[PDB]
C-alpha cells in the first residue's frame, strides 16, 4: 500500500512529458515533473537522483521507475515532516536549533535519566559545523543514519 | 434528517477497540464501521456485520488451543 | 473401520464375554489399554499395567496405558515371558484379545535379549548366542562402518567385534533399524575389574515403598540394567540416586545442570552415604578438586561438553576420566539430553551402566525416541495423585486466573503482529492489580510467595513496583544467596521473584504460593517440572487437600489463553485439576495500584517505551 | 571504541524520538 489516486497524479506527471506515447521520459525533465507533484528538490539531490537512475547513460526512464521514484520521494518527504514536527517538539522556544537546554528539558519531560554529559556528548557528536548544537539539517542527518524509522 | 439504518452491536470494551483497528487498518475491506455511539455500542451496516462476525470468531478461535 | 461419528469401530475385533465387573481392562486392537480405578483388582492391575504398558493418562477414574516395543523389551528385562502376560491380560481384559496384538507381543519379545554389547578393557563388544543374526548385520552398510577395523583398514574379525565408540550411538539407531535392539546388562556381582568401594547406606535413609519397587525393577536378576526412573520433584530422588550408588558400589559419575546441583547432589552424598569426603571431587570450573582417588565425580554437562579449548587442568582431568572405567554413570535431568552436545557427551564418557534422573520427558521437540537407546526404556513413573494420597508430596491446589486486558493495550496487542507483542500482554496492569491483591492476601496469611516470569523487563518492573527481591540473569551468587536466606529465614520478606533461571540453575526452596506470570511460549513440560520443584509437602496442611497454591495469570483474548492450554495439557494427563477465576474476591475492598486509569495510561506509555528491543 | 560509543548515543537518540512519537501517539488518543 503506497496510495490509491496519488498514483493516478504521477501518471498524468508522467504523460505531461510523453505526449507522444513512447513510454519514457527525458532524464533532463525530471527537475519539472517532481515540480509538477509538489516536490522542490535541489540541484545537488536532482544530480544525485539522475545520477542513479540513469546509470546505463540512457537518458531516458521508463513508467515503473518513475513510479518508484516518485514513491520514495513522497516517502522521504513524510519522514522529512515527521523529522520537522519532532524537531519542533524538542524546539518548545522556536530558536530553530536543539540546544542543550531543549534536549535536557525533553529528557526530564521524558522521564529519561540521561546525564548532562552525556546530552552535550550526543549534541557534539551529532554537532557537525562546530556550532555548539544541533541544527535542522544536522538533525535531519542524524534521523537519515539513525537506526531506524 | 439524516439517520442512517444499520444494526446496533452491543460488546465489551475489548471487542470495541478491535472493531475500531479493523476499521481504521481497513482489514475488513471497505470502512463499515461508519460510526460509533457508545462506549461498548456501535452501529454497523446489516451488510458487513455478517462477515465481520466471522472476522471476530476468526480472533477468539486463534486465541485458543485445537484438542 | 471408522465409524460416521469418528469412533474406531473395535467391537468386531474384540470379543466381550460375560466377565464385565471382575475384569477390569479394556484392550483395544489400537495398542491402548483402559482401566477402571474403582475396580477391586485396581492394584493388580496398576502394577501389571505399569510393568509392562506406558501411561499416556491417569485422571480419577479412568487410566489409558500404552503399549510399546520399548515398553516390552523393558517388560522382558524384567524377567516376564510372553506366556504369562497374555495370560494376565485375558484374565483382566474385559473382552478377548486381539490377535494384532497378540502377534505384535510375538514378534517383539522373542527379538529381545539377542544382542549384548560389553564395555571391558575400554573397548565395545557385540557378541550374540546366534552367529546367524551377527553375520546378517554384517551386511549393513551403517554397520560396517560403525564396525571398528585395524590400521590398515581391515575389519576386525558368542563370537564378538570391537566397535568405534564415536559411533556408538549411530550404532543404537541401527538396531532399532535392523531390529535387534542392544542389551544394557552389567555385572553387578561378577566385576573385578573395578573394585569396591567403602561407601554404605546411612540408617537415616527410608526408602519408601514406590522407591524400592522401582529399584527393585531396575536391579533386574540382581543386576543394575541401564535405563531412565521418573519421580515428581521432591520425592527423594537425588536420595534414591545415593541409594542406587551405594547398592552398585562402583565408580559412580553425577552430572548436573549448573554447579548448585553439584552442590547438592554431593550433600546429598554426605548426607545419605558413607564414602568420605576424599573420595568426593567436584570438576568445578570455580571449585575443583584432584581427581586421584575420586570414587565419585560430580560435574556438568557443559563441562564435559565443552568444544572449545579448556583449562589445562581440566584438560588432565578429562584424561584421567577418559582412562578411568566407570561402572555407574548418573545423569539428571534427562529432558536436556537430547540436545546433540550433551548427547555428544554419552560418547565421550566411557560407562558400563548408565542411569537418568528427571522429573519429566516430553520435550517439545518430541526428541525422545533417539533418547529411549541414548540410555535406556523408562525404568519406572510414580503417579502424581497416588502419591498426593500418600501425603509423600503436597496436594496443591492449582489455578487459572484470567486478567482482563486492558482496551488501550487489546488495540495495540491486535495492531502489534512480531514478538514484541509479548511484552503488551505480560505487562497487563489489571494482571498487576491481581497479582499484586494475591500478594497482600497470602502475607495476610502469611504464605511463602514465588512469582515467577520468563520476561526479565516485566520481572523487574513488576518486582520494582511491589518493592520485592527479583532474581534474573546475572543475579550474583552471593546477592542470590542472600536473597534465598532472607526468603527462609525472615518473616518480613514472603516474596521473590524470580526469573527464567528458576528452573534448574539453582535450588528453589520450599513455598506454598507460586504465581506464574509470564510464558515461555508453549513449555508445557518445563514449567510443570518448575511447578512440582516449587511446591513441596507442607505439614500441618496434610489432612485438607489444598496444603499447596499455584496460579497461573493468563491475559483473557490473548495468545497467552492457547500457551497456557497447550502447557497444561501434561498436568491434566497427571489428573490435575484446573479451575478458572475470572472475579477476584476481596479486591473491590482492597486497595491497589493502577486504582485510575490514567496510571494505567502511565504503565502503557512505560510498555510502550520498551521497544523492540527488551 | 569511539565508534561503538556514537553507536549507543544513535540507539539514545532513536529511544528519545520514539518516546515522544508514543506520548504524543497517546496524545492524539487522550489529549
Ligand atoms: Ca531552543
Ligand atoms: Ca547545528
Amino acid at each position: 500500500e503506497l496510495t490509491e489516486e496519488q498514483k493516478q497524479e504521477i501518471r498524468e506527471a508522467f504523460d505531461l512529458f510523453d505526449a507522444d506515447g513512447t513510454g519514457t521520459i527525458d532524464v533532463k525533465e525530471l527537475k519539472v515533473a517532481m515540480r509538477a507533484l509538489g516536490f522542490e528538490p535541489k540541484k545537488e539531490e536532482i544530480k544525485k537522483m539522475i545520477s542513479e537512475i540513469d546509470k546505463e547513460g540512457t537518458g531516458k526512464m521508463n513508467f515503473g521507475d518513475f513510479l518508484t521514484v516518485m514513491t520514495q520521494k513522497m516517502s522521504e518527504k513524510d519522514t522529512k515532516e515527521e523529522i520537522l514536527k519532532a524537531f519542533k517538539l524538542f524546539d518548545d522556544d522556536e530558536t530553530g536549533k536543539i540546544s542543550f537546554k531543549n534536549l535536557k528539558r525533553v529528557a526530564k519531560e521524558l522521564g529519561e535519566n540521561l546525564t548532562d554529559e552525556e546530552l552535550q556528548e550526543m549534541i557534539d557528536e551529532a554537532d557537525r559545523d562546530g556550532d555548539g548544537e544541533v541544527s535542522e539539517q544536522e538533525f535531519l542527518r542524524i534521523m537519515k543514519k539513525t537506526s531506524l524509522y | 434528517v439524516n439517520v442512517l439504518k444499520g444494526v446496533l452491536i452491543e460488546c465489551d470494551p475489548a471487542m470495541k477497540q478491535f472493531l475500531l483497528y479493523l476499521d481504521e487498518s481497513n482489514a475488513l475491506g471497505k470502512k463499515f464501521i461508519i460510526q460509533d455511539i457508545d462506549d461498548t455500542h456501535v452501529f454497523v451496516i446489516a451488510e458487513l456485520v455478517n462477515v465481520l462476525q466471522e472476522r471476530v470468531g476468526e480472533l477468539m478461535d486463534q486465541n485458543a488451543f485445537s484438542l | 473401520k471408522v465409524d460416521e461419528y469418528g469412533a474406531k469401530d473395535y467391537r468386531l475385533q474384540m470379543p466381550l464375554k460375560d466377565d464385565h465387573t471382575s475384569r477390569p481392562l479394556w484392550v483395544a486392537p489400537d495398542g491402548h489399554i483402559f482401566l477402571e480405578a474403582f475396580s477391586p483388582v485396581y492394584k493388580y492391575a496398576q502394577d501389571f499395567l505399569v510393568a509392562i504398558a506406558e501411561p499416556v493418562c491417569r485422571p480419577t477414574h479412568v487410566h489409558e496405558y500404552k503399549l510399546t516395543a520399548y515398553s516390552l523389551y523393558a517388560a522382558v528385562s524384567v524377567g516376564l515371558q510372553t506366556s504369562d502376560i497374555t495370560e494376565y491380560l485375558r484374565k483382566l481384559s474385559k473382552t478377548g484379545v486381539p490377535d494384532g496384538i497378540m502377534q505384535f507381543i510375538k514378534l517383539c519379545t522373542v527379538s529381545y535379549g539377542k544382542v549384548k554389547l560389553v564395555l571391558k578393557h575400554n573397548r565395545y563388544f557385540v557378541e550374540s548366542c546366534h552367529p546367524d543374526v551377527i553375520q546378517h548385520l554384517l551386511q549393513d552398510p551403517v554397520i560396517r562402518e560403525c564396525r571398528l577395523r585395524n590400521s590398515e583398514g581391515e575389519a576386525t574379525e558368542t563370537v564378538s567385534f570391537e566397535v568405534k565408540q564415536e559411533m556408538i550411538e549411530e550404532l543404537q539407531k541401527r538396531c532399532i533399524h535392523l531390529e535387534y535392539p542392544l542389551l544394557a546388562e552389567y555385572d553387578f556381582r561378577n566385576d573385578s575389574v573395578n573394585p569396591d568401594i567403602n561407601i554404605d547406606l546411612k540408617p537415616t535413609a527410608v526408602l519408601r515403598p514406590y522407591q524400592e519397587k522401582s529399584l527393585r525393577k531396575m536391579f533386574g536378576n540382581g543386576r543394575a540394567r541401564s535405563g531412565v526412573i521418573v519421580l515428581p520433584c521432591g520425592a527423594g530422588k537425588s536420595l534414591v540416586g545415593v541409594t542406587a550408588a551405594c547398592t552398585v558400589r562402583k565408580r559412580c559419575l553425577v552430572l548436573g545442570n549448573s554447579a548448585v546441583s553439584v552442590e547438592q547432589w554431593k550433600a546429598q552424598f554426605k548426607m545419605w552415604s558413607t564414602i568420605d569426603d576424599s573420595q568426593i571431587c567436584r570438576f568445578t570450573s570455580d571449585a575443583k578438586d584432584k581427581p586421584i582417588g575420586c570414587s565419585v565425580a560430580i560435574s556438568t554437562y557443559s563441562m564435559l561438553g565443552h568444544t572449545t579449548k579448556r583449562s589445562w587442568e581440566a584438560e588432565r582431568v578429562m584424561e584421567w576420566l577418559k582412562t578411568q572405567e566407570w561402572g555407574l554413570m548418573i545423569l539428571d535431568e534427562v529432558h536436556t539430553i537430547p540436545a546433540k552436545m550433551f548427547r555428544r557427551v554419552l560418547t565421550i564418557v566411557q560407562a558400563h551402566c548408565k542411569l537418568g534422573l528427571t522429573a519429566t520427558l516430553v520435550r517439545e521437540d518430541d526428541k525422545i525416541v533417539d533418547l529411549n537407546f541414548l540410555i535406556g526404556p523408562k525404568l519406572y513413573e510414580a503417579n502424581w495423585m497416588e502419591l498426593q494420597n500418600n501425603g509423600y508430596i503436597a496436594k496443591v491446589q492449582c489455578a487459572e486466573v484470567w486478567c482482563p486486558m486492558s482496551p488501550e493495550f487489546y488495540r495495540e496487542y491486535v495492531a502489534i503482529k512480531t514478538k514484541k507483542r509479548i511484552l503488551l500482554y505480560t505487562m497487563n496492569p489489571n494482571k498487576f492489580r491481581a497479582c499484586q491483591f494475591l500478594i497482600k492476601f497470602h502475607e495476610r496469611r502469611n504464605d511463602k510467595i514465588i512469582v515467577f516470569a520468563d520476561n526479565v523487563f516485566a520481572l523487574k518492573e513488576y518486582a520494582i513496583r511491589l518493592n520485592k527481591p527479583y532474581i534474573y540473569g546475572p543475579t550474583s551468587q552471593g546477592e542470590r544467596m542472600q536473597i534465598l536466606q532472607n526468603f527462609k529465614h525472615n518473616p518480613k520478606i514472603n516474596t521473590i521473584f524470580i526469573s527464567k533461571v528458576g528452573d534448574t540453575s539453582f535450588d528453589l526452596p520450599e513455598a506454598n504460593v507460586l504465581i506464574q506470570i509470564s510464558s515461555h511460549g508453549g513449555s508445557r513440560r518445563q514449567e510443570a517440572q518448575r511447578l512440582g520443584r516449587v511446591l513441596r509437602a507442607k505439614k500441618g496442611m496434610v489432612a485438607e487437600e489444598y496444603n499447596a497454591f499455584f496460579y497461573s495469570l493468563v491475559s483473557q483474548d490473548t495468545q497467552e489463553m492457547a500457551y497456557s492450554t497447550k502447557r497444561q495439557r501434561f498436568l491434566v494427563d497427571q489428573g490435575y485439576s484446573f479451575k478458572v477465576i475470572t472475579k477476584l474476591a476481596g479486591m473491590e475492598e482492597e486497595d491497589l495500584a493502577f486504582s485510575t486509569k490514567e496510571e494505567q495510561q502511565q504503565l502503557l506509555q512505560k510498555v510502550l517505551a520498551a521497544t523492540d528491543l527488551d | 571504541e569511539k565508534e561503538k560509543k556514537e553507536k549507543r548515543a544513535l540507539g539514545n537518540w532513536k529511544l528519545l524520538a520514539k518516546g515522544l512519537l508514543i506520548r504524543e501517539r497517546l496524545k492524539r488518543r487522550y489529549g
